[PDB]
């Protein structure tokens, strides 16, 4: 009974023949599974944990100098030495400055000077890599059962129940067999390996703060540094990133280290993510897992139980949901013990066919005690409508009336399929799949269109993807041949989106 | 749904002796949820089968388990003297009581 | 190894309340579904209650339910059970055991190691 | 005897007529003056000091946060209040996040959070204004007159002499007389308030390191500031400039400050100028003083003297320095004391017409010692030349040869005054200037067109000066007509001018 | 009497009127000088030395490699360490090797090595600076005066006598007076600091073996170097000249130092000039002096001497010098003591009116000694003619036939000024100096047109010249118009010569 | 400082021969080009030969020339004089003479330093 | 060519001497080669004047050597007692004799 309230939620249905379907679990959505004769199930990716970490790099941001030093060489003579350019703790820097009679020696002009200070970081700031293997998803399951509104509360706290269950999957193990007793046990064919492609990520550590970095980013970004496998005393290599040396006119040379670098990085952690560390294991989210849910052995748990007879009262009023979804609990007064709830609703109360959906799909009460509350959700139709929950005329009737119209709902389900193609891809195809040909041709159009997306429009943000999409559409509504028009609004028309879909 | 149980079975050492368990729907004929326990006199119960058909580790294989229908039944093969015991059958019971024991058979050895 | 142990037990005045504790070792606490279970002298087994990791969630058999609370405490590995308004029924060995009932993956309802009992009447 | 080997050296020959001309004192660079009749004396700027300096803005770049707490609302609920909001010490952002039956209340959707933290300064970043008056030029002179290679050494190391003197100039004393021992004194009718345009300049401080800033960019940079008469505990005005409030998913709202990003506004710095502090006065150099030298008062002290008549010696070898000029020093041996020292340099020693000229104009021993050193120094024409000293048959000969030709020290100088055309502008013209109406007038289209070019090409750097400066060459070689094709031509020259005078 | 048969020789003859004549003293060469009543002196620049010598750089030819080490790190790991990269005494190279589960971990493909070596040098070669001043010129002069054949033996023992003069011009000291007792004496103007361009010359050494070398090619040459001023264990930059780093297929990576590179630069040293040390001191040759000769105090020593009377003989044959001039002994059988020799030549010996010319210009015996000889030499005329020495009737005469017709000594004229304008540059026009305008006017366009010859042709040899030259004069012949035709035949015959004239 | 010391000279027969020495200290020899003067007693001095720097020459006066040979030695840093055909004219002190007869730019014929002499008959 | 000296000269203190040197073409009217040298008895001679004029270091300034046609001139001012002794000139000769000298002067202070 997770998944409920949560605005990014999904509605996968059971189909008639074939028992599995193809799921994406977002890192920060959810989804809830309901077929035709199964338990409702909501499926939540919780955790992504990397556990084994190897130090790449680690770079400096606030060095510091201590021992200065410089010699001096008069013209038509040979270098300054000053004996600290063989030590490679000491950076140092050769220029040419003023000599003559008055500095000290014979001829005038352009001397040699070399200036050497002793480099040392206060504060560095260490990479790390991530391999496909050795990380853990962790998957929980809620069913829409019998457990009442009062456990949803202090979610993340992953506690396996009667109608919760765990699992924890890795790429040595991605088909578990979800065992969630009485309603039989869920399978998940899982792809641990393909989810966020770790391969090219890094895990940035600086100043007991943690971000999610590309391979590219942190090997591009100029700063003193040393090689992963250095231990003890550090040989930093680029250390003219912080160090400045700067000339009196003609007469000197200074020593200036930079700052600390620390709030430049942050700014150029523009599109990282932020990320926690477990003392040893890189929790972190915001990434997404391709599964396969396997359904045979999901099964309603009390198909053989007697309904319930006896007084419904509810405990609190009928609340929708964000997405036109309207859940109920009660309490009941008899004490028989397991029992099925009766609900459903109806246009008209006199001839009351059932109408809409229910997403609990079996609501029972577990307990054979006196006063005990369950919850169920349900899908109403968009109009007006009465949730019924008994049987007798000690059931308890309330009126309800939805917005929702069928035009309404298809343009926000459009919406929600742009946006998650927006962020998955080609991957957003898996995720009502249930196999077919033409979801597989459109899915390797896509592949192949985003690889050219990504090839040729790579690297660039949000602000630089507005910039070309609108040149593009330019380029495209005035041009002379309607086939270049139309590819160029095409990108034109994709880029804006690409940029809208994350700025809205 | 409490699940039922012969009185008592007795078989002499070196044969087969098959104690059965039967039970209604709410436990028995939709789960694989059987558990075997066996109970000397004073000491705790053992786990013998607990997957209808599975053996922990550190029993010997003499000790089989079997489902069909409303009745599940665990046969002990090549019998020994000191098997004598309690046997107990658990199961999962889509009720109250969420797990539901067997009556308690004694085993008799002669 | 792992061990199982139980304490609270003894003669009670029938009517009354008592608090059960078990002690467990060897094996992580935090991660397993803890039962209780119970057998009258001469009579059968009855499992009696079980809790869940953290103990979010208790269960209870309908013979017990209304008068017994299972509690446990993860920091010091020790399961608790609450005796109310004890009769004559309730005369039995109470056994304290580790459960599978829901830890991750397939399970089978079953009780792995099992604890020395105590004896309530 | 300063100015001497300096390799920014400057001559400026007061023209037969008048007794003033108009010198521009570069700070860094030097000058030394020649009359027709007057000792040759070498002028140098060498302090720029700031006397009172008032605080005017105060960023902070190494913020903290303390305080933190929340207050969430349901939906159709009021709004989270913290009590917080009211406090100015405290930064607050208002969010909605989701909530609903699992969260704790009624309805589903979109309830009201608040977060504050009390916000800390730990390192600020102080800036001070310049007034143009409170500000002390120290100008150095020295004659070439009687002193030997021997005391040059240590320039700044202000101690006054016979043939050095140090004046202290003000806008509010702009008129300093220059009194020198012998040679009678020195006028300098300088321009303090029209200098370095003190007036669009701060003093940048932070973290014990001092520049020179431009006011837009120090009134432009984003970050937590506050006027510069907060005293105590100071109220900070941008403090979401370095406070980030960061949202879970749809749950709860975490804040973070940014790093200490002292080092980003150094990176920021980047065309600014380095200053110190002489403990409350910020002393500063890469300035320029633009003075009129009124010679009147400066006369030979070595017209009354008998030319030497005894046996010179040469106690070093001739050495040149960078601008086609060598220096010469020799001994005395005579005890007759004060006399005229005979030197000069022919090509030929039979006809020992004289050649070239003698920067000293004058040289003299002036001691009555057995033996006595002293210093010259000459401009030998271009080839061969005998630099001949003494006047009788034990005269002392040193052969020299100068590289320096007609053509290409023309082309030199030309290169010097457009590098100071660069450097200063229409200032440039009052280096050479001793009046007339062609100076004047040249300064004048120079001032008005250096005008419209720094209003329209002013905010620029040198990769993009360089840019469009090809880009204006290129619009210029490829257009119809040749108005403004020329006007291409020339605009992208002296970018391209600008960009490499600097540069190279 | 030296400068007698050195087949390079010179025959200055100072021009009536002015006393003064300009040469250009050539190492190697030589040069005799003759007025109209002055005795004749032949003058030879004997050594020319270097005093004082600054270390500049010290390239390794010899380097040696002892310890051997390698650190590997696995694919997707950072970068191996090594702990010798912290060491400048050691040279390292990263490189990417084939890594597997066979090499020892995880992953396929890519690993990280690194390879130390630690480099010592084990013979290394010197450059010194050499400045214009503090090298000094030695003058051997002879006078043709009383001295036989029989003093021209050691030529290089320059041992001072009544006949032989040794100056020393050094750019402190370059108008030395040289007096030859007996003769007066000789007047020297020398330009020390314009001979070999000293500037643009280091002073290599290699192996106990020196070269004086051109600046760009000792700063031009990669071998491992360290500064002058490094001293001690010194700190090699370029390490990586001498070492190679090899690596086995995909596996390892093997480090080599090459050869001795002695020979290689030997090979490289194709254009230098071999030189001597005298122990502290660059004593070299193949230099040249320009100096002026005063012949003011110049003049015959016995003019007021009577003729020899008495028989003189004849000790050797007269024998033909390289340049059609006769050398004469003559043994004189009188005691009457100092003497004029009496000495002509004539074609017929009825009128023996004097034909041709007398180098010696004053043969003289000066001792009173019975049997005593002495040397003269005579310009015989072209064709036959008689060496007739002795005033009475006991004369003695030798048939002479001189070869040398008037054209073939002008031609020969002509060859050896192109020879020495080749060799020299525009020095050459100083030889003949004695002044006048058409003089100037061809040496400065000669200096301007060897400027530009410099500039266009400088760095090129033998063989590139020859080719250049022959493809210019083809280009020259093969041409449209005539003018760039005639530039271009101009510049392959100067090429064509410059390079025949080294090479015959 | 310079010191010339001479040596040899005593009474010798008439017709016979002698062997001169003088040895110098503190100048470099070898750069000087010594002379020989002498002086009958109670008559005035005169010029009798002179030696280069180095032996390559040697001059005479016209009143012993072809009686008399001066000889210099660099290494050991003295110079000689050979005595040949004595005779009574001969009875003089004989002068070792440090002379600047050819040395380098300008001389003038002087002698700077002279020895202490020896007597010949 | 031999150089002709006085024989002999007088003078008392505190006056000024002249001495004079005369030879023949071949050593003086050419020649600057003129040196002056005085002898105690039984002493080294020792030169008071070089090159007709120049004068060694450690040479007073009383002696003032000059040379005008075929006799040249040597002066003794401020005459002192210590300055009794011959006085001899040398010159360079053109001929056999490279150096020449005077007949030698006696010279007596009175």
């Amino acid at each position: 009974i997770r998944c409920i309230g949560v605005s990014n939620r999904d509605f996968v249905e059971g189909m008639s023949g074939g028992t599995w379907v193809d799921v994406v679990l977002e890192h920060g959505g959810c989804v809830t599974v309901m077929a035709q004769d199964k338990p409702t199930v909501d499926i939540e990716l919780v955790t992504t944990t990397v556990s084994n970490m190897a130090e790449v790099r680690s770079y400096c941001y606030e060095a510091s100098i201590s021992d200065m030093a410089s010699d001096s060489r008069c013209p038509t003579q040979g270098e300054a030495y000053l004996d600290k350019q063989s030590d490679t703790q000491y950076v140092c820097k050769r220029t040419l400055v003023d000599r003559g009679w008055g500095n000290g020696c014979g001829l005038f002009g352009k001397g040699s000077l070399v200036t050497c200070a002793k480099f040392a970081c206060s504060k560095k700031m260490t990479g790390k890599s991530i391999q496909p293997e050795n990380l853990e998803y962790r998957i929980m399951l809620s069913v829409h059962g019998s457990q009442h509104s009062g456990m949803i509360v202090n979610d993340t706290g992953h506690e396996t129940d009667e109608n919760r269950a765990k699992v924890e999957i890795t790429p040595n193990s991605p088909r578990a067999e979800a065992t969630l007793g009485g309603f039989g046990s869920l399978g998940l064919d899982c792809e641990p390996r393909t989810g966020l492609d770790f391969s090219d990520l890094y895990y940035l550590t600086m100043n007991n703060k943690h971000w999610l970095v590309h391979k590219e980013w942190f090997h591009d970004i100029p700063l003193p540094w040393h090689a992963g496998a250095d231990t003890g005393t550090p040989h930093w290599n680029n250390k003219e990133a912080l160090v400045e040396f700067k000339d009196a006119h003609a007469k000197r040379q200074t020593v200036v280290v930079l700052g600390s670098q620390e709030g430049a990085v942050h700014t150029a952690l523009a599109g990282a993510l932020e990320a926690e560390m477990d003392g040893a294991k890189g929790r972190l989210s915001s990434g997404h897992l391709k599964c396969r849910l396997k359904m045979d052995k999901l099964r309603l748990k009390g198909v053989s139980y007697s309904l319930c007879t006896a007084a419904f009262t509810f405990t609190k009023i009928p609340a929708e949901t964000l997405h036109g979804t309207v859940t109920v609990e009660v309490q009941y007064a008899g004490t028989d013990g397991p029992c099925k709830v009766p609900a459903q609703m109806a246009v008209d109360m006199q001839t009351l066919t059932p109408v809409g959906r229910l997403i609990t799909a079996n609501p029972v009460i577990t307990e054979s005690t006196e006063n005990s509350k369950m919850m169920l959700e349900l899908d109403p139709p968009f109009g007006d409508s009465y949730i019924v929950i008994g049987v007798g005329e000690k059931k308890i009737t309330h009126h309800w009336h939805r917005s929702g119209s069928t035009i309404g709902k298809a343009f926000e389900a459009t919406v929600r399929g742009a946006k998650r193609m927006a962020v998955l891809g080609d991957t957003a195809w898996d995720f009502g799949s249930v196999g077919g040909a033409l979801n597989s041709l459109g899915k390797g159009i896509h592949q192949i269109f985003g690889a050219a997306f990504k090839s040729l429009f790579g690297g660039m943000s949000w602000f630089s993807q507005i910039l070309i999409g609108t040149l593009l559409m330019w380029l495209g509504l005035n041009t002379k041949n309607g086939s270049i028009s139309l590819m160029c609004l095409a990108l034109g028309g994709v880029l804006i989106f690409l940029s809208t879909a994350v700025s809205a | 749904s409490a699940l039922t149980q012969p009185a008592s079975v007795s078989a002499s050492p070196g044969q087969s002796i098959t104690i059965s368990c039967t039970g209604t729907h709410f436990d028995i004929v939709d789960y694989d949820y059987l558990s075997w326990y066996q109970q000397h006199p004073g000491n705790a119960p053992k786990l013998l089968i607990y997957g209808v058909s599975n053996r922990p580790s550190g029993v010997s294989s003499r000790f089989s388990g079997s489902k069909s229908g409303n009745t599940a039944s665990l046969t002990i093969s090549g019998l020994q003297a000191e098997d004598e015991g309690d046997y107990y059958c658990s199961s999962y019971s889509i009720s109250s009581t969420l797990l539901v024991f067997g009556g308690g058979t004694k085993l008799s050895v002669v | 190894e792992v061990h199982l142990l139980e304490s609270g037990g003894g003669l009670v005045q029938p009517g009354g309340s008592l608090r059960l504790s078990c002690a467990a070792s060897g094996f992580t606490f935090d991660t397993y579904a803890m039962s209780w279970v119970r057998q009258p002298p001469g009579k059968g087994l009855e499992w009696v209650s079980a809790i869940s990791t953290g103990g979010g969630s208790k269960y209870y058999a309908d013979s017990v339910k209304g008068r017994l609370t299972i509690s446990r405490d993860n920091s010091q590995n020790t399961l608790y059970l609450q005796m109310s308004s004890l009769r004559a029924d309730d005369t039995a060995v109470y056994y304290c055991a580790r459960s599978d009932f829901w830890r991750s993956g397939r399970y089978y309802y079953y009780m792995d190691v099992w604890g020395r009992g105590t004896t309530v009447t």
